[PDB]
Order: structure tokens, then C-alpha cells, then sequence
């Protein structure tokens, strides 16, 4: 009944953006991965820092709300202003559309990087179940689970046993 | 025994758009288009002048409403719908160009022009410019014949700009209701006003003629102006219908001017204004007012554009 | 035993550009810049006025060509190269501003101004404005002395705007070929025309002088206009050389105007026009005409920009 | 003589964008995958819906084709119009270039997702041949092929036999 | 036994910006905003005219400074701060429109207008236009009464444009220091100058009046112009204060004009200029000068924007 | 002491952008892969060709540095020019930011493609060590190393021996 990112997200994960969920004899447990969370957050924070910019350019009135300017120049001014408004309106729709596509793909890409990193820690001791989990082919207690999480799992320790169990 | 990798999700997902999809849900999003207006003119840190019933061009000619502002200083200048540049009916020619110069002026410093007169009245006044009874523009002189019908001596008066800055010079032409009135004031004969500098000569003729009473008067005084350059002289030759300047104006420094219908507020700070208030935002875009001025987010047509600040939301 | 994954491909691949490559082939692509023009003015669903030989400004003064349009209504107004605003030679001052007002007017509604006259002829006419023989502008009156050489009584006529909309007022000054002709018509002496409202006084002098015959005439009538505001009055004082309005004009509502050299077509629907026809497209860009008007794709310089709508094409 | 996407595309695949091609004792057969095709098409359709937009902004003449406006204002108008044309011409070249790069990568990315999904269905019963195919290490009849395609293949059924054959 | 895959890196990495990070190091990067200016006007391959002390509008009226350029040909035209259009004091009306026409003209070809005269002096001259002593504008004639105070016969002179191109026509009005001077030259009475074509009639009155001495003179000659169309005629009627054209001008073809304060250099080639030199670059952007003209990179505010041309730099 | 791209880049690789570093009995050796280098370079070269473009549009003075134009039109011109400058300044910051993101991801993506290609050549004869290397489970002399590099390695030749060594 435990599943990974291929299926869906986890509502229960509140300490982080990405995490680990394990199942062993001692039961179920979930824990956030700090590094991949922060990586993602910082890239988003970097978007914000760039998009929450202020122009330092000052513009002044060329127009008069109370006493309307001469019609010819007014029509040129309005045309120019409306053209500029079209340009910025298009730029702003595009900016957000594009940044959102990128933000989404970026976050997915961090998920993939974590998955791939664990796959490579586990070497020949586990198999991909297809839902974003690894079936580990040896007994993995809370301590062995924690060692996968903090990147200290030594696949040699369990290899002999695991490869034997995969047959 | 098994370990899974996952990512978070929530029940309160927000929809955003991407290159490929409308309304993809994400874990978090933030607005990018500002809609929130403060209905005050946030003036903190700026020398503000609320011109009130004084129109900006009146600060140069000085009708009664503008008495407090004849030499005003400001970083921020606010014009109001109710402001009139004028007491006696008329208008400025090239008004908007001039308005624009005064909005960024920083204010104005007046200097006497040194004109004096002989053989004529200098006390032209009107009930339309009310001080302690009939009066006139503070910075001008309505020149008239020494008595009703009498001839107005042909005159010349010149003024040189001694300062290192261009001087705003202003004068007026009086357009009487009838050639009969224009004779009472300045005597019979044709009237002509010639205004010469080095980079400017122009003629002006009063065109007397019937027209609607404004304030009960059918007269008009229309104001003209020019920039006299450092070391240049302006010369005025005339035999009537001339409203002569008493003082010239020099622009103080730097200001910004706006038009507005809401209260000043010296407590909040702002740099982007429009008639209906102040836009305080770091958002890159706004949908409040296309004519906003100052340092502003760029005006866009759309009310909302959400920027995803989290990943796709895939709940179970 | 084996299973492979693949994707499709075709022999008819189309080249497109990417951030990294020119002419990468893809399985399918669609154009994004519109090149296809319909050489007609697609007018379906709009009250269209094809002005033909009538120039738009003539709808206000009413030379013979414009008789059908003195009070026209339209959603879409088409001007033509052959249209003249004029029968007697001359032109409108500030013509283009006025044209722009009339293009978006919706049409015009005329109202009598109520002027009547004594001691003068009112029947000034010319062979250049031909109806049933010599005639004149339908909406104006060429005022003349009661007989050749005779003095033209100094006159005043005023008109108040009763409606809730600004009234387009138009008048004309007659510029004669010679001071001798200007005397035949309006008598000797200097001629002057003063036109006063509340927000406008101006003088006009006929400048008689020799000039080329246009239509065999060396006279010119030049038209001036102003917007009179609700409740305002315009006053006209003159002793000759004045071409007086009979009627004032009020703008009906909303229209768009274009200039064009192709047929109207009330069968196809369109919203983006240019002189050579109608651009019907949902494409975001077009390379037909930079001066297209209406609701239009944005004009770009390039003839073609293909947008991939399929994957890379990798044939064997 | 059968090969996958790493080598090239398949001209013979007309029912879909992505597919399966198998070789067993009963011979060769090709079939489209509907889901991944549709996913791709819908993302493209979403681009079109966004780029086939109409401006609702109306522009009017400020200029005159028959009777040329005063030269100073005409020159300001033309300069403004040309500047705007440069902006839009650059925007349109960029839009298409960028969208095309994305469309291409997107389609490739759906191919990869399908491949990865099959790899994970097959578990330890097949090997990647390097051309986008799996050598399956047991007898896989038309029914076993169809079960890979419709995501019902149960790798346990064949594991014993397949792992034995991989040695 | 083992094999690794890797990629290169360097110690000299350069920082660039991305959508997500400021200052990510990459292996190589190239500038995209041009800062490098050549302080010369690179003129190679173009017929260049450095106008020097001759102002561009003087090429049409011909004061002494412009004698070499009365019929100049150019692909590239350079104006200089020191250039004056004028010898006798005054200015062109609508100067900037006219300047813009001449900058893209290719140069000018003059043609005689064929005017001749009787009963008047034609030799009006001034010490302000110095050749071999007192002189005047090469392309104009200062018409004067046959003797001091004497009456100036009312005159008409017309000129038709025979060519297939519009003819630049120029004339001048003399504004005297005093009505007393204007009488010495042209006799007493009011003075009037009427200038009629088919698409243009206008009056001009000298406005004599005191004004500052420029070059020791208080007179002004102000120049007016019009485009006469193919087959059109311009007519001039006047009784004084008229500065008559001798020749009309036709624009040669195509040119570009700039204003500049640096040397010409016929060795380097350039297409993008500004007052301080030439911008030679394929970069898409520049931060040198917003008013650059020709075929130019687009001006941007930023001094630098580095474009990565290699991968992320990850050193050990 | 030898490591791959997951850890960091190689300062010692000067003949190319991507490469191979091996360790066998005969020692250590590094060699550039030409194809993946060139692929990357050509994509970058393609960016340059597109961004080093010249406008063919000529602009003329509407303004005067020596004799200032009338103030109203001057203020309209300046407003228009400043608006355009804002547009271009934003376009240029965006262009570079976006192209740089893409260039970086592109180069990473070529690295991944090479890694994946070698992984698939080696089949069942090697394991991922997690740092961008493969531990090869048979003797691989300089000639066997060169055959991995030039894409001629035949995994069948060594399979028997390698699979035996992996247990
Ligand atoms: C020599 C001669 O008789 N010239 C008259 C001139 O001649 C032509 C006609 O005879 C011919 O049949 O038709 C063509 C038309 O293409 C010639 O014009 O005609 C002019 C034009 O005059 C009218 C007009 O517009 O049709 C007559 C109008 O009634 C009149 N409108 C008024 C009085 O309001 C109108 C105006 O006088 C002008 O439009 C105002 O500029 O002209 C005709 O005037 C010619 O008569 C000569 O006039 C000149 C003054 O230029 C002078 O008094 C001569 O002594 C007189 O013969
Ligand atoms: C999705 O959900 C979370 C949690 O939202 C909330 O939880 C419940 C109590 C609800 O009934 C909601 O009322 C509540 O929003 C969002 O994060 C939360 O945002 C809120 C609102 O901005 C924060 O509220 C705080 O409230 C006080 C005012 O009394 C302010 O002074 C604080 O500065 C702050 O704004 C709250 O801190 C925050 N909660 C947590 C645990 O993070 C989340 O933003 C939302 N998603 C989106 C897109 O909005
Ligand atoms: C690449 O190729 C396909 C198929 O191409 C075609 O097959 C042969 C008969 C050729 O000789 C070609 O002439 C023909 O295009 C393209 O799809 C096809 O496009 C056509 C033309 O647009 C479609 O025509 C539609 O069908 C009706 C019926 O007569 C027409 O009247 C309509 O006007 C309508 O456009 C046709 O449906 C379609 N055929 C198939 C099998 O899908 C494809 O567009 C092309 N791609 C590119 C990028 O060039
Ligand atoms: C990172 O570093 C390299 C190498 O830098 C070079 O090595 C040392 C001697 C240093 O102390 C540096 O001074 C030196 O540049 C850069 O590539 C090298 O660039 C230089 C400078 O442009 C090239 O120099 C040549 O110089 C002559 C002029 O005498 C020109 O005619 C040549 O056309 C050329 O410009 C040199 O070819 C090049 N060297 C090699 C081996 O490729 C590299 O560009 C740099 N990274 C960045 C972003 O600049
Ligand atoms: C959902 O996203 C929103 C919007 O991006 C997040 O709110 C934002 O959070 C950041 C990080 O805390 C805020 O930064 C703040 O600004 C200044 C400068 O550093 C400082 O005074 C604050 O202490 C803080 O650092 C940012 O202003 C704020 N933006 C808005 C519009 O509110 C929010 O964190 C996200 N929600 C969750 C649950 O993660
Ligand atoms: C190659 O790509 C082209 C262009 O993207 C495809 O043609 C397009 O097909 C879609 C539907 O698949 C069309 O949408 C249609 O809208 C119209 C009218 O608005 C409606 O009447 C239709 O029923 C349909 O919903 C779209 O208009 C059409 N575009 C063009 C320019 O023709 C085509 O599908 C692709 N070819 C192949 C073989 O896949
Ligand atoms: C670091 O990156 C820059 C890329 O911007 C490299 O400089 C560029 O090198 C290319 C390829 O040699 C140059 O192309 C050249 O074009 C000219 C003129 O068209 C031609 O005559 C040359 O033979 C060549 O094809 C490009 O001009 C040059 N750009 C600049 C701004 O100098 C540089 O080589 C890279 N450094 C390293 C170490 O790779
Ligand atoms: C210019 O725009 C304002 C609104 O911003 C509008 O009220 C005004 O009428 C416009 N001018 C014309 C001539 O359409
Ligand atoms: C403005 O552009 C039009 C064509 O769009 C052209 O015919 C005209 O010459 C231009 N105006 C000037 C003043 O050069
Ligand atoms: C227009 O911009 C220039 C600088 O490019 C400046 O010197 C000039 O004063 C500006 N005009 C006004 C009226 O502020
Ligand atoms: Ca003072
Ligand atoms: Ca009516
Ligand atoms: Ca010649």
C-alpha cells in the first residue's frame, strides 16, 4: 500500500518537498530530504529575485486627464501607449507561461535526480517496482533505512545476501 | 522491505498556465500583476505642494488662488480638477508644453524685470481678480491709456537675463469685447504688440469681438510665453492691449507632477502615482492604470497572471 | 523474442527553426504569419457607408458629391482616393484631426443654427458647386454685400449648444483673387472675422492674392472648425469674407473608418482591414500591411515562421 | 532487423505517434500506444490554443494614405511604427524558435517516458539492446506481447525462466 | 578495471545569469551588449559631405558658409555644432521638418525660377553676409524700393514646376527694426506678402519692432518653405519686405544625415553612427547611445549581458 | 581516485568537452569523445548564428542634439524612446537568461546521452559506481577500453566471464 512519485504526490509530507517513505518490519515511516528540497527552493527563489524587479526608469505625464490635449497628438499618444500595452501584455503572459513550464519541469527533475541517486546507492541490492520505489532484497531496519537517506548505505555489506535473494 | 521516493502535495492547489496547459495545478503560486491600489497620494520623504484651487500655470501669472505659490518649491507637485490658471478669462497658448516644463521644474524663483512707465495708467484691474476689491494678476500689469479714449504712447521695454539658467517669460494680450472698448482703454488706431528676442520675433494683434460672458465678462486675456536664454534680451514694443510682466521665473531644480482627486498622505512612502492614488508594489506588472507615472510596474491588460512557486500538485 | 519502442516519421517532413538549429525537420508544422489577403472589404454585420466621390470632411460642409451623406450613420466608413471634401477650391485647416474625429463618430446628426440676416445677400454661389446650375455648400452660406462694391454691415450672430454632446462647428473664410474682387463682394475697407466662444477666441483675415486657377477659379474658401461644449455659445463677428454655417453637427456614436481601393462585400465577415482588403486570420502575426486597422494580427517583417506541431522527423 | 527509437523513426507507424514493434515466433507486428500519443497531441493542442489567440485591441488610422500628414508628425509616427515592428518581429521569431525547441524536446520526452515504463514492467526479465528495444529472455507470444502493451504483464510469471536464461 | 565519463572544466570560469541563478560559472561566455565605440565617422563606400560651418538649411538659401554646397550630392551628410543656416539674422519656420527632408534627400539640384523685375532695386545687401564686401544669400534677392522712402510697386511673380518631382520652394520675410526703417526700404503704407499655390495660400506680414542686435543688427529675415508639386504653380504677391527666391531645389535621391563632433574617416566602414562616432558590431544590443542612427544594435540600459557559450564549470 | 561527471568536471580534459577516463592494469588514460563534443558545439554555434543577427532596419533622427525641438513633441519622442528602451532592455535580459539556462541544460543533456550510450554498450558486464563510472567486471586492456570509446565493444565476448564475476 506504499507508493512513490510515479503514482502521485504525498499530502502527508509537510517537512519538505521531497522525501522517503519506507516499509519494513518496524513499520512505515516518512522523512524529508533536506538537500533536494533546498535545491528546488533556491532555484524558485532565484526566479522570484529576478522577476520581482523594479524598473529604475521614471516616466512623466504627456497627457492631461483634466484638460484634453490637441486631438492629433492625443491620438498619436494613445496609439503609442496602446501598442506598448500590447507588447507588455504579451511579454507578461509569455513570461509566466514559460517560467511556469520551467518551474514544473525543474521540480520534476529534482525528483528524478534523487531517485537516480538512491538507485545508484542500492546498486545490485534492490529492484525498481515501477511506482518510484525500490524493493530491497535484504532485511533493512530503521538504521539501514536511515543510512539510505543520509547517503551512507554501503551496498557491499548486503550484496551477498541480496543477490542470493534475487534468485 | 522497501523504500519509496516521493514529493509533497496539498489539497489547496492553485491553477496556473504553462506553455502547454491552461490550469495545471501547482502547490503554490504568487500573483505577478498588481491590482491593489492605495487611494491616497503617498508623499513621505518628498516636499509636496497640493495646488488646490491654483492651476499650475497660475503660479507664473499669479491670480488670487495662486498667491501662496508664486515662488513654490516642491519635489512632488499635485494638480487638482478644481484648479484654474486664470482669474480674468482666457488661457495660455501652448499650455501643455508649459505645463510639462513646470511639472518637472522643482518649483520657481521669481525675479523682477525692472520695467517702469510714464504717460500711462498701470493700475488696470478687474472684479474677476478679487483681492481687497478689484485687482489683477500679481505678476503682471494691465497697461492702459492715461485716460479714457486717450492715445496710448508707443513704448519699448527690454529685459536681459543675467542668470545662468533660462528664464520663463510670460506676457498677455488683451482681447476686448468691441473696438469701442479697445478704444476706451488704449485709444483709437490699430494696436500691435511686437515681442523680440535673438531667437524669436512674433507679432500679436488684439482681436476684439463679441463673445460669451465668462464670469459676466466678455474680455479675454490670453497668455504667451518663451524661454529667454542666459545673456539674451527680450524686447516688447506696443501701443496697447498689452499685459506686461512684472517678474520672470527660473526653474528651481527637479520635480515630478501628477494630477489627482485623492488626499495627500505624508505617512506612507510611494514612487508610482495615478489620479486615484498610489501603487505600492514590487510586482513587475499592474492592471490599475495605464497612465500611472513615476517609477512603476508596467501596465498590462490582464487582471491576473499567477507565477508558480511550487511543483505540480498531484494529490491522491 | 523482443519488443521495441518507436515513434512515427514521414517522408514529407517540414523544416522549422529552433533555439539551436535552422531547418530541423519535423513531422508537421503550421504557419504563424498570415500572408493571405482577401481583396474586398468584408462588411457583413456592419452598417457600411462607401463614401465614393464624397470626402469625409465634405459630409460636414456638403458639397454636391456629399448630398447623400449630410446626416449619415455608419459602423464602418470607407474613404476613397477619388473623394473630395470640396467643390469650391480650398481645404480644411487641421484637416487630419477632424478626419480622425469623423472616422470614429458613428456618423453625424445636423441641427440648424438659427442664423438669419438683413441688409445683405445670402445667395453667394459658384459654378464650381454645380447642382441645378450654380450653387454652393449645402450647410453653409456665402454672405455678400447687398450689391457690388457696397458696404458690408458689421454683424454678429451667436449660437448656443443645447444638447448634451459637443457640437462640431465649421466656418470658412473667403480668400479673394484680388483686393478689387474682395471689394466687389464685401465692399472696401479691411475685413476681419472674429470667432469667440468661452474657450476659444481667434481672428481670421482674408488674404486676397493671385494664385493658380483650380477648376478655373483662383478663389479659395478655407474651412476652420471647433468643438463647442454643452451649454457653450459661439459668436461670429464679421464684415465680409465669411462663409457662415447653417447647421452644426453632433457625432452619433461609434464607428471605424478606413481608406481603400477595393469593392465592398457584405457577404464575408471581417474585423481587420487595410487599403487592399481584409485580413481574415486567427494567426497571431501578419506580413500583409503594417498600417492594417481594426482588430488585427501583429504586423511582422518576416514572410514565414513555421511552428512545429509534431516531433522531430527521423526517417530511415 | 527490428529497431527502436534510438536509431530512427518508423514510417510504417500511421495509427499513432508512438508505438510498439515486436518480433516473436509468430512474426513481426506494430501497434500504436494511444495514451502517450494523446498526451503529446494534447500538449501541442495546448500550444496552439495559446498561440492562435486574437488581440481584442482595436487600432485606428493615425496616418493618411491619400493625403500625407505633416512631415514632422509623420516622421515620428513612422519611427514609432517601425520600432514597434522590430519588437514584434523579434518576439515572433523568438516565440516560434523557443516553442519549437520545446515541442521537439517534449515529444522526445514522451518517448523516453514510455520506454522507461516498459523497462520497469519487464523488471529482470529483459535487457536493453541499445536501439530502443528489449531482448526478452522468455517465450513471449502475441498475448504476452499484448500484455506488455496494455500494462498487464506480470513479471513474476516469467521471472524464474527469464533469470535462468540470462545465464 | 573501470571507465568514467566526464566533461571538461577550467580554472578561468566566467559568471553568467540564468532563469534560476545569478552568477553560475560556465566554461566560456561572450558579450552580447556592445560598449566599444570608434570615435570617428566611418564613411568608406559613401559619398560624404562634412558640412562644417554650413548649416544644412543654408544649402537652400546660400549664405557664404554654404557656397560649396548649393548643389551638393551625398549618401551621408554630416552636420556640425558650428554650422549656421544663416548670415543675416533669422531662422527657418518649420525648421526641423525641413531638416529631416534634407537629411534623406541625397542632396539637392537647383533650378532657376526665372523672376525678373522692374521699378525696384534688387541688390539689397548686408555686412552680415560678407563676400567681397557686403552681399546677400546666394539663392535669394532682397527686393527694395527704387530709392529711400519711395513706394514699392505692388507685384506678382509666379513659377511653375515642370519636373516630375516636388520642388522645395523657399522665401523670406524681412522684419525691420522700426516702421521708420521699413519705410526707408519699402515705402510707407502697410506691407503684405501673399503666397499662393493650388494647395496653399497664406499671408505674411512684416512685424517691425525693436529687438536685440545679433551681429550688430536688429533686423531678422525669417524663412518659410513649401513643397510645390509636379505641374503646380506658386504665386507671390507683395509690396515689400519680401526676400525672393532666385532658385528652387529638387531632392536628388537617398541619403542619411547625422550630427557629430568627431573626424570623418574614409578608411573604416560603418552603418551605425551617433554624435561620438561609429558603432561597429554584430552584437544584437548596445549601451553606447540611445539616439544612434543607421542600421544599429538595439540600445539597452545594461552595460553587460554575457551569453554562455560553454557548459557549467564544475572544477574540483 | 578516478571519478566521473556526477562529482565534477575535469580540468585535464583539453581536447574536447566530453571524454572518457579509464583505469586498468596499464594505468590511467583520458580521451575526448569527438561526436558528443561536436554535437554540443554545433548547437551553441547555432545559438550564436541566430543571436549575432543584424537588423536590416534603418532608423533616422527625429530629434536634434544641437537645436532642441519643440517641447511637446520632444517629450512625446522621449517617452516613446524610453518605452522602447525598457522593452528592449527586458527582452535582452530575458534572452540571455533563458538561452543560458538552455545552454547549460543542453550540455548536461549531452553528457547524459553519452553515459547512457556506454551503459547500454556494456550491458550486463559492468555496474554503475554512482560517480559517473562503470566498474567493469572483466579484464579490460587498452584495446578493450578503446573499443568502448569507439562503439565497437561486443558485450557477448566478455559476458560469461563478467556475469560470473558479479557473483
Ligand atoms: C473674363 C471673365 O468673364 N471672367 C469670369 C470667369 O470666366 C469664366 C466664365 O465666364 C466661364 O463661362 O466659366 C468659367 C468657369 O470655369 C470661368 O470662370 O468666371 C469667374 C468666376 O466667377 C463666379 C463663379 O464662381 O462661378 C460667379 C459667382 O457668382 C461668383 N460668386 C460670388 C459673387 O459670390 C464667383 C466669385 O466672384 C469668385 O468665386 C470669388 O473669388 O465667381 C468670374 O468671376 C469672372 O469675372 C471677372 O471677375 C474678376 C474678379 O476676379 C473681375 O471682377 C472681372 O472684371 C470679371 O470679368
Ligand atoms: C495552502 O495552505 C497553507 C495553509 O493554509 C492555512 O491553514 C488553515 C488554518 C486554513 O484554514 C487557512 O486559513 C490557512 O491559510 C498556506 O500557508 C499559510 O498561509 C497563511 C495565509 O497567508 C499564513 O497565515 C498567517 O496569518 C497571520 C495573520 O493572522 C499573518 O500575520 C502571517 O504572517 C501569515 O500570513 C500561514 O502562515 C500559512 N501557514 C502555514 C502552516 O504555512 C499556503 O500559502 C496555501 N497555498 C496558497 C497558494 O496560498
Ligand atoms: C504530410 O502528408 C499527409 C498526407 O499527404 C497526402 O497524401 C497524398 C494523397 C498526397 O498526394 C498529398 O496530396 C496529400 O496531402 C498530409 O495530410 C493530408 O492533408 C490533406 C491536404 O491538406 C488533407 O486534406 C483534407 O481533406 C479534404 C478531402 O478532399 C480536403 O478537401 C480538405 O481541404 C482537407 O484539407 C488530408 O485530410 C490529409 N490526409 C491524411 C491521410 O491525413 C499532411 O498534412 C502532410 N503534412 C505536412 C506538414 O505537410
Ligand atoms: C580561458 O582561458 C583560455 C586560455 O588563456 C590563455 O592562456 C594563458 C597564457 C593565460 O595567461 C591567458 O593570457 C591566455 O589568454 C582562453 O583561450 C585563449 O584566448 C586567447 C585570448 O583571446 C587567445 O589569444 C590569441 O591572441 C592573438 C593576439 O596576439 C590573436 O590574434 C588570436 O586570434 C587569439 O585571440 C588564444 O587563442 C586562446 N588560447 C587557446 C589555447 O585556445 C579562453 O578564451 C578563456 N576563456 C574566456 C571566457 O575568455
Ligand atoms: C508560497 O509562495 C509565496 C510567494 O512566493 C511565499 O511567500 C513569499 O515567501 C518569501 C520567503 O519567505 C518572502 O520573502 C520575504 O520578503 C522579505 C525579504 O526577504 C522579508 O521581509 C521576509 O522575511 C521574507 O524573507 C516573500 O516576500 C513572500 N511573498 C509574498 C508575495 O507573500 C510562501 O513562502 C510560499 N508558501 C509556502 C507554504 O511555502
Ligand atoms: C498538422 O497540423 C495541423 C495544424 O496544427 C493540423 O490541422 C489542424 O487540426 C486541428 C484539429 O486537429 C484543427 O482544429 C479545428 O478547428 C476548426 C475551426 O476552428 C474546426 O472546424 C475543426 O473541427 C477542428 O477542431 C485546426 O484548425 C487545423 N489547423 C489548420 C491550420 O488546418 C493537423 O491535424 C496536422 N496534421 C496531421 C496529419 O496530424
Ligand atoms: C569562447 O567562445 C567564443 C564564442 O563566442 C569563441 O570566440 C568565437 O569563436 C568563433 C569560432 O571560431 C568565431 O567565429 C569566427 O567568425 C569570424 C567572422 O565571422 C571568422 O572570420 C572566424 O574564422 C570564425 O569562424 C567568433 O568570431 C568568435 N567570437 C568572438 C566574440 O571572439 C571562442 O573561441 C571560445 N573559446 C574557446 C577556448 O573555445
Ligand atoms: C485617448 O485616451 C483616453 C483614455 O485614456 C480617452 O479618454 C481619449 O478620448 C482618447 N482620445 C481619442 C481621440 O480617442
Ligand atoms: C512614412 O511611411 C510611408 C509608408 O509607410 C511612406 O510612404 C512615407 O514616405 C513616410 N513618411 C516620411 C515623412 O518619410
Ligand atoms: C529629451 O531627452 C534628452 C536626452 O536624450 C534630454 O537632454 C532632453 O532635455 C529631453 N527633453 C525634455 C523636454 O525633457
Ligand atoms: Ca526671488
Ligand atoms: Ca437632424
Ligand atoms: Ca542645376
Amino acid at each position: 500500500a506504499i507508493a512513490g512519485f510515479i503514482e502521485n504526490g504525498w499530502e502527508g509530507l509537510i517537512d519538505g518537498w521531497y522525501g522517503f517513505r519506507h516499509q519494513n518490519a518496524q513499520g512505515e515511516g516518512t522523512a524529508a530530504d533536506y538537500k533536494s528540497t533546498q535545491s528546488a527552493i533556491d532555484q524558485i527563489t532565484g526566479k522570484l529575485n529576478r522577476l520581482i524587479e523594479k524598473t529604475n526608469q521614471q516616466f512623466e505625464l504627456i497627457d492631461n486627464e483634466f484638460n484634453e490635449v490637441e486631438k492629433q497628438i492625443g491620438n498619436v499618444i494613445n496609439w503609442t501607449r496602446d501598442s506598448i500595452t500590447e507588447v507588455w501584455s504579451y511579454n507578461a503572459e509569455l513570461l509566466v507561461a514559460m517560467e511556469n513550464q520551467h518551474t514544473i519541469d525543474l521540480a520534476d527533475s529534482e525528483m528524478d535526480k534523487l531517485y537516480e541517486r538512491v538507485k545508484r546507492q542500492l546498486r545490485e541490492n534492490a529492484e525498481e517496482d515501477g511506482t518510484g520505489c525500490f524493493e530491497i532484497f535484504h532485511k533493512c531496519d530503521d538504521d539501514c533505512m536511515a543510512s539510505i537517506r543520509n547517503n551512507t548505505y554501503d551496498h557491499s555489506k548486503y550484496r551477498e545476501e541480496a543477490m542470493q535473494n534475487r534468485i | 522491505d522497501k523504500i519509496c521516493l516521493g514529493h509533497h502535495a496539498v489539497s489547496n492547489g492553485t491553477k496556473v498556465n504553462t506553455l502547454t496547459e491552461r490550469g495545471v495545478e501547482v502547490v503554490n503560486a504568487t500573483e505577478t500583476v498588481e491590482r491593489t491600489n492605495i487611494p491616497r497620494i503617498c508623499s513621505k520623504g518628498k516636499r509636496t505642494v497640493d495646488l488646490g484651487q491654483c492651476g499650475l500655470l497660475g503660479t507664473i501669472t499669479g491670480p488670487p488662488q495662486c498667491d501662496q505659490f508664486l515662488e513654490f518649491s516642491a519635489d512632488l507637485i499635485i494638480e487638482r480638477r478644481e484648479g484654474s490658471d486664470v482669474c480674468y478669462p482666457g488661457k495660455f497658448v501652448n499650455e501643455e508644453a508649459l505645463r510639462q516644463i513646470l511639472r518637472e521644474s522643482g518649483g520657481i524663483d521669481k525675479e523682477a524685470m525692472g520695467f517702469t512707465y510714464s504717460g500711462i495708467r498701470t493700475n488696470g484691474a478687474t472684479s474677476a481678480c478679487r483681492r481687497s476689491g478689484s485687482s489683477f494678476y500679481a505678476e503682471m500689469k494691465w497697461l492702459l491709456s492715461n485716460t479714457d479714449n486717450a492715445a496710448f504712447p508707443q513704448m519699448t521695454k527690454s529685459y536681459k537675463n543675467t542668470r545662468k539658467s533660462p528664464a520663463l517669460i510670460v506676457w498677455g494680450i488683451h482681447h476686448s469685447v468691441s473696438t469701442a472698448e479697445q478704444t476706451k482703454l488704449y485709444g483709437s488706431g490699430n494696436k500691435l504688440v511686437t515681442v523680440g528676442s535673438s531667437n524669436y520675433q512674433q507679432s500679436f494683434v488684439p482681436s476684439p469681438g463679441a463673445r460669451p460672458q465668462v464670469n459676466g465678462l466678455s474680455g479675454r486675456i490670453d497668455f504667451h510665453w518663451l524661454m529667454l536664454n542666459p545673456n539674451d534680451t527680450v524686447t516688447f514694443s506696443f501701443n496697447g492691449a498689452f499685459i506686461a510682466p512684472d517678474r520672470a521665473s527660473f526653474l528651481r531644480g527637479k520635480s515630478m507632477g501628477i494630477q489627482s482627486g485623492v488626499q495627500v498622505d505624508a505617512n506612507c512612502e510611494g514612487d508610482c502615482y495615478h489620479s486615484g492614488g498610489t501603487i505600492i508594489s514590487n510586482l513587475p506588472f499592474q492592471n490599475i492604470d495605464s497612465r500611472a507615472v513615476g517609477k512603476c510596474p508596467r501596465y498590462v491588460k490582464q487582471r491576473s497572471l499567477l507565477l508558480a512557486t511550487g511543483m505540480k500538485n498531484v494529490p491522491e
